[PDB]
RNA sequence: GCUUGAGUCUCGUAGAGGGGGGUAGAAUUCCAGGUGUAGCGGUGAAAUGCGUAGAGAUCUGGAGGAAUACCGGUGGCGAAGGCGGCCCCCUGGACGAAGACUGACGCUCAGGUGCGAAAGCGUGGGGAGCAAACAGGAUUAGAUACCCUGGUAGUCCACGCCGUAAACGAUGUCGACUUGGAGGUUGUGCCCUUGAGGCGUGGCUUCCGGAGCUAACGCGUUAAGUCGACCGCCUGGGGAGUA
């Protein structure tokens, strides 16, 4: 459930140093993290409905920032789209 | 559930039995379960037991006894 | 899984198809093949013994390892194969030291996994085991009835039995079709139930679908003469008779259980 | 007879009739007698006089038995549960110790609708 | 009135069954927090210890086994 | 790799080798990097009711900190043992070496 | 650009939140056996029903399905429906402390999508108890009802369908302000834990009530009060929420 280890790697690899935690950058990748790894667990079980609308918040909650940065700047915007394979 | 009182009773005094129960519970499976009124029957017990003490707080009057 | 087919044609409307993706879609292991010829319903004498038996598609038989007497020597699952003699599938697995042989296939299995049979096996689906060694509770299939014989008792695709209880030197089953049925410890038995338990959903569609399974038409008794039937006769649909067998047995209730021998070993029939 | 020393009184005092049966301590009964077999049918059934009048009934034809000394086993609300009892203990017996056997459920089978 | 853990801090244990016999009745039933005075959050801790030592048989379901 | 308190009962006629259980089930924790904290067994006690045939079994405790391969794979192994009765596992709870 | 909006991390807290898998006890039912005898059961009363083929009662052993007494509390959680024996795994949501970071990324939302009590439907199992339908016996002038004896579907499981409730604090969502008291629950700060504490600060929630509002009942800091943003809905009753 993104533990402490895995979230000390994203915050010191997308953001400026280890106190960026708050960056669109950050956040949006710690989602995608979440949201993969929640993956295998809906892979599994099609019927946690509950757990289900707390993967669809964050997944609209990414939505909300990343069409937030892409209106911000297209530069980083297509910079982290690349970097974490999403946006068909 | 278990008394003996052991050498001087010559009585029953079997008030261990209705210290737990010793008919509540199986007067009230013995049938009628609804799965409904069990809530409704005790949101209006302590919505009583309330005003039952709302009133031990609130009988600060004369009266004239 | 299961697949409904698209009504393109009549015949195809009401068919199901059982397809299974990790089964061989390649020739069978050839050295473990061999005939089996069509009988039709023929005996030595030539008569047909049971009816509506005849036709259908060319099959070989696949010796398959029921008696399960390597004991010892682990084996690697290589691959599921199609059995066109059964209802279920069959696991080619290969042994440690060279030998492959054909088993029934368990419910959980796949290409890859290791089984091993006698009596040091632990408790896994695959692996043989006396049912003095098996836990009581437990669920297994390919079950003995004598020590040695090769396992007689939940072959078809599905079933199972389940240990109930375990006195001495016998072990109690509840048997598939609901029988309590006592047999000798020394038996043996594969854990967990049969594969394929998605056989009975199949609908085979057409009449030609059970025409080449090898089954004939079966003709109804009303529809017969009294020469040829015991309810025959009829001028416009009439019964008016107890349902009876070809041959005078009452049927539509009527125990024919005769065996004064076996008796002693079964504990309650089936309900 | 067998001459037997001590035994259990085992009571099935039901909601419209009381079962008064005394046994041995293996559970083998010795003899019974209930309400409805010592006459009152009907509302009289239900009464704990009638559960009185069983446990006299009961006290003979036991037991040739012998009995001594007893346990009390009472089950069941009654409409006696202690009129049953105390004709027990003035019957010459010696009441031992009484616990309740009553059948309570842990929320098991769902209870009926009946007697609206 | 009375209290319990609440003052004197310790973890609700399932192993120290001396002191869940002085929760729990002659018949073995859990005594509510409106007799004993314990906490709500203490109460819960402790059902879940009477049910866990009753389930490793250190604490009686019933005086009827 | 999580905390975790293992309390299981064994049947009596085997209380001569409930030793025998201890260095088997330890070295198969310590064998997956697992760390033992306790080693507290109770010996043959009373218990509260019958327990799928006469009473007074022998209890163990347990007390370790091991990953979750290698706590399931031991549950089989009560499983399977006719010998253990009514095996549990615990939380985590930074799993402590007290209440004898 | 900036931070009081919103959001992320760090350390902890509570909870029947959800899904999957095992396991424990009581109880009911059924089977077999032992003891044991004329009633058992049911009702206002009675009968259908069960019983001399030996019932009811009691004990022993076994097989099954369902639900978790006590805890248990206008207690808690969840957007809602709803969720409670215990344990293993996965996982969602909420709250508190003091810091760090992004820098308005916010609110609402026609259409659309997802969830959605119970009953019911499709396929495959299961079926202890309960129980529509149905039968018999009662009541009644009549009783295809209320009562009793039974009893099928269903109630249970796996995957889908149905999208309907008095789905209701009959009160849409978000945000700000406006006397108070008495409690419950869950964090946290300070002082002496100097003694079942004392003084504050947050989240949720129950009751009574000031101003204010309302046709009144009543709401009343979780407002039906004072203001802003957006969506949905109503235009007399029947017809009819029908064609």
């Amino acid at each position: 459930s993104l533990s402490t280890e895995a979230t000390a790697k994203i915050v010191s690899e997308f953001g400026r140093d280890a106190n960026d935690t708050g960056s669109t950058e950050v956040q949006v990748a710690l989602l995608t993290a979440q949201i993969n790894h929640l993956q295998g667990h809906f892979a599994e079980h099609k019927k946690d409905h509950h757990s289900r609308r707390g993967l669809l918040r964050m997944v609209s909650q990414r939505r909300k920032l990343l069409d937030y940065l892409k209106r911000k700047d297209v530069a980083r915007y297509t910079q982290l789209i690349e970097r974490l394979g999403l946006r068909r | 559930i278990k008394v003996r009182e052991n050498e001087p009773f010559d009585v029953a005094l079997r008030r261990f039995k209705r210290s737990c129960e010793k008919a509540g519970v199986l007067a009230e499976v013995r049938r009628r379960e609804f799965y409904e009124k069990p809530t409704t029957e005790r949101k209006r017990a302590k919505a009583s037991a309330v005003k039952r003490h709302a009133k031990k707080l609130a009988r600060e009057n004369a009266r004239r006894t | 899984a299961v697949v409904k087919c698209k009504p393109t044609s009549p015949g195809r409307r009401h068919v199901v198809k059982v397809v299974n993706p990790e089964l061989h879609k390649g020739k069978p292991f050839a050295p473990l093949l061999e005939k089996n010829s069509k009988s039709g319903g023929r005996n030595n004498n030539g008569r047909i013994t049971t009816r509506h038996i005849g036709g259908g598609h060319k099959q070989a038989y696949r010796i398959v390892d029921f008696k399960r007497n390597k004991d010892g020597i682990p084996a690697v699952v290589e691959r599921l194969e199609y059995d066109p003699n059964r209802s279920a599938n069959i696991a080619l697995v290969l042994y440690k030291d060279g030998e492959r042989r054909y088993i029934l296939a368990p419910k959980g299995l796949k290409a890859g996994d290791q089984i091993q049979s006698g009596v040091d096996a632990a408790i896994k689906p695959g692996n043989t085991l006396p049912m003095r060694n098996i836990p009581v509770g437990s669920t297994v299939h390919n079950v003995e009835m004598k020590p040695g014989k090769g396992g007689q008792l939940a072959r078809s695709a599905g079933t199972y039995v389940q240990i109930v209880a375990r006195d001495g030197a016998y072990v109690t089953l509840r048997l598939r079709s609901g029988e309590m049925r006592k047999v000798e410890a020394d038996c043996r038995a594969t854990l967990g139930e049969v594969g394929n338990a998605e056989h009975m959903l199949r609908v085979l569609g057409k009449a030609g679908a059970a025409r080449w399974r090898g089954v004939r038409p079966t003709v109804r008794g009303t529809a017969m003469n009294p020469v040829d039937h015991p309810h025959g006769g009829g001028e416009g649909r009439n019964f008016g008779k107890h349902p009876v067998t070809p041959w005078g047995v009452q049927t539509k209730g009527k125990k024919t259980r005769s065996n004064k021998r076996t008796d002693k070993f079964i504990v309650r029939r089936r309900s | 007879r067998k001459q037997v020393s001590d035994g259990v009184a085992h009571i099935h005092a039901s909601f419209n009739n009381t079962i008064v049966t005394i046994t041995d301590r293996q559970g083998n009964a010795l003899g019974w007698a209930t309400a409805g077999g010592s006459g009152f049918r009907g509302s009289r059934k239900s009464t704990p006089f009638a559960a009185q009048v069983a446990a006299e009934r009961c006290a003979d034809a036991v037991k040739e038995y012998g009995i001594k000394n007893l346990e009390v086993m009472v089950k069941g609300p009654g409409p006696g549960r202690e009129s049953t009892i105390r004709a027990l203990n003035a019957a010459g017996f010696r009441i031992t110790n009484i616990t309740d056997v009553t059948p309570i459920p842990h929320n098991g089978c769902r209870p009926p609708k009946k007697r609206r | 009135f009375c209290r319990f853990t609440a003052e004197g801090v310790q973890e609700i244990d399932y192993k120290d069954i001396a002191t869940l016999k002085n929760y729990i009745t002659e018949s073995g039933k859990i005594v509510p927090s409106r007799i004993t005075g314990t906490r709500a959050k203490y109460q819960r801790q402790l059902a879940r210890a009477i049910k866990r030592a009753r389930y490793l048989s250190l604490l009686p379901y019933t005086d009827r086994h | 790799m999580r905390h975790y308190e293992i309390v299981f009962m064994v049947h009596p006629d085997q209380s001569e080798q409930v030793p025998g259980m201890i260095e088997r089930y330890t070295a198969a924790i310590t064998g997956a990097e697992g760390k033992i904290h306790r080693l507290e067994d109770w010996g043959r006690r009373q218990l509260a009711y019958p327990i799928n045939k006469l009473h007074k079994a022998h209890y163990v405790l347990m007390n370790v900190e091991a990953p979750q391969e290698v706590i399931d794979e031991l549950e089989t192994t009560f499983r399977f043992n006719d010998a253990v009765i009514r095996s549990m596992v615990m939380r985590t709870k930074h799993a402590v070496t007290e209440a004898s």
